[PDB]
RNA sequence: AAACUGCGAAUGGCUCAUUAAAUCAGUUAUGGUUCCUUUGGUCGCUCGUACUUGGAUAACUGUGGUAAUUCUAGAGCUAAUACAUGCCGACGGGCGCUGACCCCCUUCGCGGGGGGGAUGCGUGCAUUUAUCAGUGGUGACUCUAGAUAACCUCGGGCCGAUCGCACGCCGGCGGCGACGACCCAUUCGAACGUCUGCCCUAUCAACUUUCGAUGGUAGUCGCCGUGCCUACCAUGGUGACCACGGGUGACGGGGAAUCAGGGUUCGAUUCCGGAGAGGGAGCCUGAGAAACGGCUACCACAUCCAAGGAAGGCAGCAGGCGCGCAAAUU
């Protein structure tokens, strides 16, 4: 699945923007591509549309359906994940435990 | 940037002030959000002090009180018929304070027959469904039929209201501010006020 | 007629007037009960206030104002606006260098209730401070005394 | 300003704190609290400028943060907490108790009281209202509200609080013949007997007070605190008995204290 | 707390009621 | 440590450009408003999974883009006093509205009068409207409290799913705190008003009213009072007691110099009040800002650039240039 990227100048892709070229949006809290410094701050930042053209530097991709062969850098090795559940009800959800 | 300051006005003599400070926030005004008639849509405004205002942008229902009977019931709003300030708040059907409005009558009709055991707004064809016969012509105790007939000595409405109950639509006047509390509440017009607004609607059309 | 001259129905907001009643009072004596109050600084409410039929929301006796602040007095000069008159207040201002005085004056647009009928010009009104009733009106006529010659 | 101010310049501080010019630019700036900041002693001024227990504001911070100061029976760690008229400052570690009472020159005196006296105080009732299912209320001059007071207590009376429970024990009514302290204006700190009260409607009333030596003075009604009933004060009074000497007889007393002492 | 103060006031209200009610009818016949 | 959360950043500091009944000073008022915090009150008053609820997201791990920023994208985890959701309990009832029925008295009986009641319906505080009666208060309320009929906003109102310390008494009942919280009061204010007060100028004599000027009625908006704005009416309002217009090498006071007495001139400047952060304008967050050591434009300047883009505001402390007769340490 196509999951975003950057253009040839490093500006990221925003999901809703339906252009090929870059635009200017006024971004607030709860948006992507912007982190505010004070409470209530908004800034106008350049951002690229979500339509993939031949003018990117990276196109991020996320494998959702694994094939039959193994890309040797991606699919074969396993990670130990860190940090299991910490809320008590997510402990019992993991091991299907009872209240007792 | 709508403002309510006094300093942009002329003086009493007619000379103009020069402004000494620029527009402050506490002198602000907000846009004049015009309520209509439709399914309920109410927006929320954050105001000075951190308090809260309700912009009703669309109302269809609110409770109105029968003043003579002291009967307050929530009631559907039909139509605007007369606005005493502007006439263009009628063709657009805007709900503001003190505007004259047509409301439903059936919550007042069902209270009237339950409390006084008399027909109201019924036609002369007198087709009665068996629902309200057992409240209009119920069996009841002697002590209770005594009370129900003792109420019937004063259960008399003006003729100006019963011709409205003939059409199922009373006339009401909104007493609250729908842009400021999100509600359209009011009272049913009766008496001198009723015939005043009746001749005003008569002369306007 | 005689009250309802505006596009909206004028009524005293505190008095309910559609109380239903039986025909022995519905036909006998028809009287709207009047709201009035007593303002508090020794001023007595006029007779035309408590028995009249005018509707003025800015009247100090039958309307929704309170009188608090400054009691002053002037002399009526202009009676040309609707329910509000213009008074003139004359005073002497001390200039210190010359040890002397100069006649100054200030005008005041002031609200006049319809309970003071037969108010001429040239006569002394007592005014009381209320909340701001208009752009330039802050006072309210509380007591009228006639001029020197009107017997 | 765009909002509330947090500093106080030292020259614009109240005169009766008796701060001086050259030790700083700022004054302690009392916190919001039960007393008005033109009418209070902050706890930092009482504890190093009056009692001399500290030499800096840092030492007042160290003394207060050990939870050693009780004002009206409760521990205050705030060093700018506004103590005020007839508050009981009680330091348990040294075994001292104080009540803030004005001197004859209108400043708070260092009045020491016995721990028998340190369990009550007098308050002046400023407002009575009935609220929410007919419960009557008081509001005293130090922001206490009391539910269900005696129905004879009216505005401008003086009640007595027990500092642990917070409840009224008894009260004095406002009448001629009772004893006063003036808590405001030119006549501040003086003590005498009510003789008269003239009522001007729409404005302030004037109360005439007679001193113990026959001097007489007026105040406004809001600058009047009924101390005791008749002639007996319900509290202990400071060094001077609320009798303001003139400058000539104060000079005579100060000179008679030198030709006898030494 | 609420039930104790409501009772103690009503007990105190009886005295301030009946002391005024004593001098209510005292002035009328005199 | 970091990061999320909370609070503060609206104070202080600087400057005196604007501004002439304006600012400001004294005096009054808010019975015409809002108020983080502090302090006190209130917080089983409501009759209808809980021995504990749900989904995320940083820090961190890992892969990156851009010449360039306190730029950030994708992937893998995980928390809450973040964001959401939501119950027991007190709870047995009471109190009003209905009212099948039952019973009693009188009456020959009808009839009249009086009790109990199954059934349902609603219910506290805050909100909005209408009506009724008149515990406490004021100089005065259309005040406070009460009673009745309802309503109660999905952009929802309160009615605690929070944290520490000491440990316990007879599986229950617990002592101190901390953080909360609608509302009320208080404190610090703020904001709008009242009355009187200011320099020079008539080679400024009529001004205001089309495009609100003065007032009335109804609204809208506002934190609220009000032409603040709108609609419809009325034709008003100010002026030789100097209106209107212009000027000021004008921020206003407390104050300063000089002085027989009277005066004359100064006050940018450490206290108070106002204003403004290059010029105008618009806003977000918040109790509080039309904030500029916040944001968004335009105008004027001006910086970095790989030419695609990115960043700015010393009338804070220093310091530099300029300007000048004229003023200090990065």
């Amino acid at each position: 699945r196509i999951s975003g990227g950057n253009d040839k100048q490093g500006f990221p892709m925003k999901q809703g923007v339906l252009t090929h070229g870059r635009v200017r949006l006024l971004l607030s809290k709860g948006h992507s591509c912007y982190r505010p410094r004070r409470t209530g701050e908004r800034k106008r930042k350049s951002v690229r549309g979500c339509i993939v053209d031949a003018n990117l530097s990276v196109l991020n991709l996320v494998i959702v359906k694994k094939g039959e062969k193994d890309i040797p850098g991606l699919t074969d090795t396993t990670v130990p994940r860190r940090l299991g559940p910490k809320r008590a009800s997510r402990i019992r959800k993991l091991f299907n435990l009872s209240k007792e | 940037g709508i403002s309510r300051d006094n300093w942009h006005k002329r003086r009493k003599t007619g000379g103009k002030r020069k402004p000494y400070h620029k527009k402050r926030k506490y002198e602000l005004g907000r846009p004049a959000a015009n309520t209509k008639i439709g399914p309920r849509r109410i927006h929320t405004v954050r105001v000075r002090g951190g308090n809260k205002k309700y912009r009703a942008l669309r109302l269809d229902v609110g409770n109105f009180s029968w003043g003579s009977e002291c009967c307050t019931r929530k009631t559907r709003i039909i139509d605007v018929v007369y606005n005493a300030s502007n006439n263009e708040l009628v063709r657009t059907k805007t709900l503001v304070k003190n505007c004259i409005v047509l409301i439903d009558s059936t919550p007042y009709r069902q209270w009237y027959e339950s409390h006084y055991a008399l027909p109201l707004g019924r036609k002369k064809g007198a087709k009665l469904t068996p629902e309200e016969e057992e409240i209009l012509n119920k069996k009841r105790s002697k002590k209770i039929q005594k009370k129900y007939d003792e109420r019937k000595k004063n259960a008399k409405i003006s003729s100006l209201l019963e011709e409205q109950f003939q059409q199922g639509k009373l006339l009401a006047c909104i007493a609250s501010r729908p842009g400021q509390c999100g509600r359209a509440d009011g009272y049913v017009l009766e008496g001198k006020e009723l015939e005043f607004y009746l001749r005003k609607i008569k002369a306007r059309k | 007629a005689d009250i309802q001259t505006e596009r909206a129905y004028q009524k005293q907001p505190t008095i309910f007037q559609n109380k239903k009643r039986v025909l022995l009072g519905e036909t006998g004596k028809e009287k709207l009960p009047r709201y009035y109050k007593n303002i508090g600084l020794g001023f007595k409410t006029p007779k035309e206030a408590i028995e009249g039929t005018y509707i003025d929301k800015k009247c100090p006796f039958t309307g929704n104002v309170s009188i608090r602040g400054r009691i002053l007095s002037g002399v009526v000069t202009k009676m040309k606006m609707q329910r509000t008159i213009v008074i003139r207040r004359d005073y002497l201002h001390y200039i210190r260098k010359y040890n002397r005085f100069e006649k100054r004056h200030k005008n005041m647009s002031v609200h006049l209730s319809p309970c003071f009928r037969d108010v001429q010009i040239g006569d002394i009104v007592t005014v009381g401070e209320c909340r701001p009733l208009s752009k330039t009106v802050r006072f309210n006529v509380l007591k009228v005394t006639k001029a020197a010659g009107t017997k | 300003a765009r909002g509330p101010k947090k500093h106080l310049k030292r020259v614009a501080a109240p005169k009766h704190w008796m701060l001086d010019k050259l030790t700083g630019v700022f004054a302690p700036r009392p916190s919001t609290g039960p007393h008005k900041l033109r009418e209070c002693l902050p706890l930092i001024i009482f504890l190093r400028n009056r009692l001399k227990y500290a030499l800096t504001g840092d030492e007042v911070k160290k003394i207060c943060m050990q939870r050693f100061i009780k004002i009206d029976g409760k521990v205050r760690t705030d060093i700018t907490y506004p103590a005020g008229f007839m508050d009981v400052i009680s330091i348990d570690k040294t075994g001292e108790n104080f009540r803030l009472i004005y001197d004859t020159k209108g400043r708070f005196a260092v009045h020491r009281i016995t721990p028998e006296e340190a369990k009550y105080k007098l308050c002046k009732v400023r407002k009575i209202f009935v609220g929410t299912k007919g419960i009557p209320h008081l509001v005293t001059h130090d922001a206490r509200t009391i539910r269900y007071p005696d129905p004879l207590i009216k505005v401008n009376d003086t009640i007595q609080i027990d500092l642990e429970t917070g409840k009224i024990t008894d009260f004095i009514k406002f009448d001629t013949g009772n004893l006063c302290m003036v808590t405001g204006g030119a006549n501040l700190g003086r003590i005498g007997v009510i003789t008269n009260r003239e009522r001007h409607p729409g404005s302030f009333d004037v109360v005439h007070v007679k001193d113990a030596n026959g001097n007489s003075f007026a105040t406004r009604l809001s600058n009047i605190f009924v101390i005791g009933k008749g002639n007996k004060p319900w509290i202990s009074l400071p060094r001077g008995k609320g009798i303001r000497l003139t400058i000539a007889e104060e000079r005579d007393k100060r000179l008679a204290a030198k030709q006898s002492s030494g | 707390k609420n039930k104790e103060e409501a009772a103690e006031y009503a007990k105190l209200l009886a005295k301030r009621m009946k002391e005024a009610k004593e001098k209510r009818q005292e002035q009328i016949a005199k």
